[PDB]
């Protein structure tokens, strides 16, 4: 049986756990003070892995030795994300009465 | 006294990269 | 017309002539390959010594260069040479009459591009060989899809795809079957420079007006537009230490550093290559190091560094402006007077017509 | 590099660690209120009781400190340490600590805030780990004994060499030395970053903003010589000006007005840049004394504009915007005041804009030119646009009375312009 | 030249000797530097003997 | 008349403006302590002219 709220509270105090304070610092916010082209041969292709160092890195389980194209390229994407990290600008941004940003815009334009 | 600007040394540390010769593959 | 007492030994004292150089990677160091006249040269990246030079002059002047690991791929007028350590290892006789313009090397393939929109594809023979040697196929770029071929790249993670950037649009090719499988939309300007990113499916196009266009390819919808006015953008590169730094090199001789996460102009360098001699023809960040290397057309190869910042906590908002570091180069205009130094024949004085002596 | 220098770097990386009892006594005896021996002897628990009482007083004054009572001032906050945790939790702690210093920036002359900050000092070692936000959030208080105490405690980053000379003495630093500090450049960038975050959390106060604007104005006042330095200083100060106008308080907007006016009279800028700045001011103008300051600085902007196209009209959207935020009777009364800033270039451009754009309020044009005395080339410019408006528009007795006014004042000039074009 | 290492028994003082003349004895933890000597003759091996006060 | 006559009218109609040299600001640092922001602006504009 799982222990109730007071038992939880006394447990955290007497063992001196700090996971509550860590999750509180984690949630701490100063907030308040598809595609468009398909590749038929890529879905048809079957490539091997076990040739050398690189694709033997790309392997995932010990039994598999040949993997077809869509899983293969998806693994390559994962590997590339491992090596080169992803920055937030390309995960988020797109440029899409007079406003406020006009001064900064002309300042970033002119030299 | 102002800020001191001692441009310290540089060492070409190690790096890691990508490889198109394992980007590509062969027909069945 | 042959000689009988003397014989050509080497042409001393040059670094570049404006043809875009390439950077090659060995193990975890780097090196720089450039071209001079009818030969090509290979320099070190940590101390800038002279490591290699070709040993046969070419029947024309070298126009295209790139580098895989050990082998370096050069392309003069009609053939394509595959060199190893400056020793000529292989020819590659192309089957046309045109002149070859740009070059890309990836996978089991070599991709060469002439002037008349003709892309030659060489295939690797067997994957236990090291360079492609068999003729494979010949794609064309019809004028009704896009104009003259500008450059050829290959993005990360695209099975037998090839990226062609033209005057008006971009093309994604599948070289396995041999079909143009994706086209983009016409862009109003003349696209002149191209470079893939260190993130996925992101390419960068540099135009004649000050537009740096950050483009998607999995979607095909130009993500970002950054404006430089009153110049013609001449090359791009990305930093990869872990910051969001982008380096743009104009033809006027300046250099400009933006940040993408801040949309910002971090800094600008002024007159590091003379516009009177072709402008900044190739500027590249070394991969993952705070070292940028620029080479001009004014016979000069420099490399600068970014200083680690002076804040303790803030950091990425207060970035040091770049400083100066190693540099090699020689005369700009052809020299006028020389003389020897001493009876061990060691130093050569020379004064040139751009008003300096070395 | 040499062995001694590399060991010095490792020592700086291990500044905070309390290895032996001598280093513990030293690091502990560094503290804010208490002197040496007593600071050395008293314990975390007694410190924390004093801190909690102080925090209850502070939350009584304003309720934003329940957050820090919940997070940084509890039992696990007694127990924990910086030098044990992983770097990512460390970054979260730096987030919360900087939130604290930002929020307690506006109460620094009170013993309660003094005591709670002594808790942060003597447990989280902030006077050694992250001195930046301490110094910058406590900079403007630069003549007070609390600042003298922080100077006797702290270890400076290599941006602050001026205070690094003034450490551990009996006199507070002087405005000359503060101006040296702000005359540095990377320090200016760091201060912009801090002020950006401060606005985006929306907590500034009057003395803070006043000290910032006085430091910036003296920096540009010194750099009136080196034009290349001013040219490399433009993006910094103007982007802090744009964010400061983006804020929603009368305080922020008026401060940004003063920075803009002194910069515009210190260096001749481009007309389009001037118009963009005016566009921001008008697009975010809200309150009454804000309207007052905005009109004055707009006038001074167009006045210090000098060059070709000095007297050009406002572009259409700008002109609509400006009249909408500035009804005509108000600006009439401001002209009727005694203080009377110089206004000829801006006023002539405004009336030429009303001429080419509005086509109704020629009577107001008449009264403005009645109230203010203008210049010769301006008079010819007004005459030109009125002549063209006559040659296009169906005629009016109001146009008759305006040209009547000019015949009463400078009819030979009028005939000279007709000799240029007409009868 | 190439270096050889001995930590003291308390785990608190590092003793390093290069192959050429370099000998250094350091706290290494709060980065104090007790002793440094540039002996020219080839120093072969080194150790703290009983404390951080006497080393051979 | 001529364009150069227009330019001479323009120049001689261009009035005089106060500049700002290097020590024209210490007075704010004197009395900055407990005064409002708009009154501070009044002081700065008055020092400018």
């Amino acid at each position: 049986p799982p222990p109730d709220e007071e038992e939880q509270l006394l447990a955290k105090f007497v063992f001196g756990d700090t996971t509550d304070l860590q999750e509180n610092l984690a949630k701490f916010n100063a907030d308040f003070i598809e595609a468009a082209w398909i590749d038929s041969d890529d879905e048809k292709i079957k490539v091997p892995i076990l040739v050398t160092n690189k694709t033997k890195k790309l392997r995932t389980s010990y039994n598999e030795s040949k993997i077809n194209g869509v899983h293969y390229i998806n693994r390559l994407r994962s590997q590339f994300e491992k090596i080169y990290p992803r920055p937030k600008w390309v995960d988020d941004e797109s440029d899409s009465n007079g406003d406020i940003n006009a001064l900064t815009k002309i300042l970033s334009t002119t030299y | 006294p102002k800020v001191v600007r001692e441009a310290k040394k540089v060492e070409m540390t190690e790096a890691r990269a990508y490889n198109a010769d394992a980007d590509t593959a062969k027909a069945a | 017309k042959n000689s009988k007492i003397f014989s050509p030994f080497r042409i001393i004292g040059n670094v570049s002539n404006g043809v875009p150089f390439a950077t090659g990677t060995l193990g975890s160091t780097f090196y720089i390959v450039t071209c001079v006249g009818k030969t090509f040269q290979i320099y070190d990246a940590n101390t800038l010594h002279l490591l290699f030079v070709s040993e046969k002059e070419t029947p024309s002047s070298i126009v295209a260069l790139s580098a895989h690991f050990h082998y370096v791929y050069a392309a003069y007028e009609n053939k394509v040479g595959i060199y190893k350590r400056g020793i000529e290892e292989h020819l590659l006789e192309l089957e046309t009459d045109a002149n070859v313009e740009h070059l890309c090397i990836f996978g089991d393939y070599l991709c060469a591009s002439t002037d008349d929109n003709s892309i030659f594809i060489y295939k690797k023979s067997d994957p236990q060989d090291k360079y492609p040697s068999e003729f494979y196929t010949k794609l064309t770029v019809t004028e009704i899809q896009g104009g003259e071929i500008v450059s050829l790249q290959h993005l990360a993670t695209y099975l037998n795809k090839l990226t062609v950037v033209t005057k008006s649009n971009v093309l994604l090719f599948n070289v396995r079957t041999g079909k143009l499988v994706f086209t983009s939309n016409e862009f109003p300007d003349q696209i002149t420079t191209a470079e893939p990113a260190p993130v996925l499916d992101i390419i960068a196009l540099g135009t004649v007006t000050g537009e740096v266009i950050m483009f998607n390819m999995r979607k095909g919808k130009r993500i970002r537009t950054i404006k430089i006015p009153q110049s013609r953008i001449s090359s791009l590169s990305f930093r990869t230490d872990g910051s969001s730094h982008l380096s743009v090199g104009t033809s006027s001789g300046d250099l400009i550093f933006y940040d993408l996460d801040r949309r910002s102009r971090i800094h600008v360098l002024k007159n590091i290559h003379r516009e009177s001699y072709g402008g900044v023809t190739q500027a590249t960040f070394l991969n993952g190091q705070p070292i940028i290397v620029t080479s001009g057309g004014d016979n000069s190869l420099k490399e600068y560094v970014f200083d680690p910042s002076l804040s303790q906590g803030s950091g990425d908002v207060v970035v040091q402006p770049p400083r100066y570091l190693r540099s090699r180069g020689g005369h700009s205009q052809p020299p006028s007077y020389i003389a020897f130094a001493d009876s061990q024949s060691h130093f050569m004085l020379s004064a040139s017509k751009d008003r300096s002596l070395w | 590099s040499s062995l001694s220098d590399q060991l010095a770097q490792v020592a700086s990386n291990n500044a905070t660690v309390a290895l032996d009892r001598k280093r513990r006594q030293k690091l502990h005896s560094a503290s804010l209120i208490y002197n040496s021996k007593t600071a050395a002897t008293q314990d975390y628990d007694f410190i924390f009781e004093n801190a909690s009482k102080a925090l209850e007083e502070l939350s009584q004054i304003e309720p934003k400190f329940a957050i820090f009572s919940r997070t940084l001032f509890s039992e696990s906050s007694i127990s924990l340490d910086r030098n044990v945790q992983t770097k990512e939790e460390i970054k979260d702690l730096d987030n919360a600590i900087n939130a604290y210093l930002l929020l307690a920036s506006s109460k620094w002359y009170l013993a309660p805030t003094l005591h709670a900050t002594e808790w942060l000092v003597r447990r989280f070692q902030i006077h050694v780990k992250n001195t930046e936000m301490l110094l910058l959030s406590t900079l403007n208080y630069y003549q007070t004994p609390v600042f003298k105490r922080i100077l006797s405690i702290i270890k400076l980053p290599p941006l602050f060499n001026c205070l690094s000379n003034f450490v551990r003495s009996e006199k507070p630093p002087t405005a000359l030395t503060m101006i040296k500090l702000f005359n540095d450049m990377d320090f200016l960038k760091l201060y912009t970053s801090y002020l950006d975050q401060c606005i985006k959390h929306n907590a500034t106060y009057t003395n803070q903003l006043l000290f910032t604007t006085c430091c910036f104005i003296n920096v540009v006042a010194f750099n009136s010589n080196n034009d290349e330095k001013l040219n490399q200083l433009v993006p910094i100060l103007l982007e802090i000006s744009a964010k400061l106008l983006a804020s929603k308080s009368k305080d922020c907007q008026i401060a940004a007005h003063t920075i803009l006016v002194v910069f515009a009279t210190a260096l001749p800028l481009k007309k389009t840049i001037i118009l963009a700045a005016m566009e921001t001011i008008l697009s975010n103008l809200d309150a009454k004394e804000a309207k007052h300051s905005a009109l004055l600085t707009i006038c001074k902007l167009f006045q210090t504009l000098k060059g070709q196209g000095n007297v050009d009209q406002l572009p259409s959207k700008i002109f609509k915007l400006f009249d909408s935020k500035f009804d005509t009777v108000s600006i009439l009364t401001f002209l009727d005041k005694e203080d009377k800033p110089v206004c000829d270039k801006f006023i002539t451009s405004y009336t030429r804009s009303i001429a080419r754009y509005d086509r109704s309020k020629l009577n107001i044009i008449l009264s403005l030119l009645k109230k203010i005395r203008l210049e010769r080339y301006e008079v010819r410019l007004i005459i030109t646009d009125l002549i063209y408006l006559s040659e296009i528009l169906e005629d009016k007795s109001q146009l008759v009375e305006l040209f009547e006014y000019f015949i009463s004042i400078n009819e030979d000039l009028v005939l000279k312009c007709l000799k240029s074009l007409g009868l | 030249g190439p270096y050889h290492i001995k930590y003291a028994k308390n785990g608190t003082h590092l003793l390093i000797t290069g192959r050429k003349g370099h000998v250094a004895s350091m706290d290494w933890r709060k980065g104090q530097l007790r002793a440094e000597l540039f002996l020219n003759e080839t120093c072969h091996s080194a150790t703290y003997l009983q404390n951080e006060q006497y080393f051979a | 008349e001529d364009e150069e006559d227009i330019a001479l009218e323009f120049i001689n109609g261009e009035k005089k403006d106060k500049l700002v040299n290097m020590n024209s600001f210490t007075s704010m640092f004197d009395n900055i302590q407990n005064v409002q922001m708009d009154t501070f602006f009044d002081r700065v504009m008055k020092v400018l002219t």
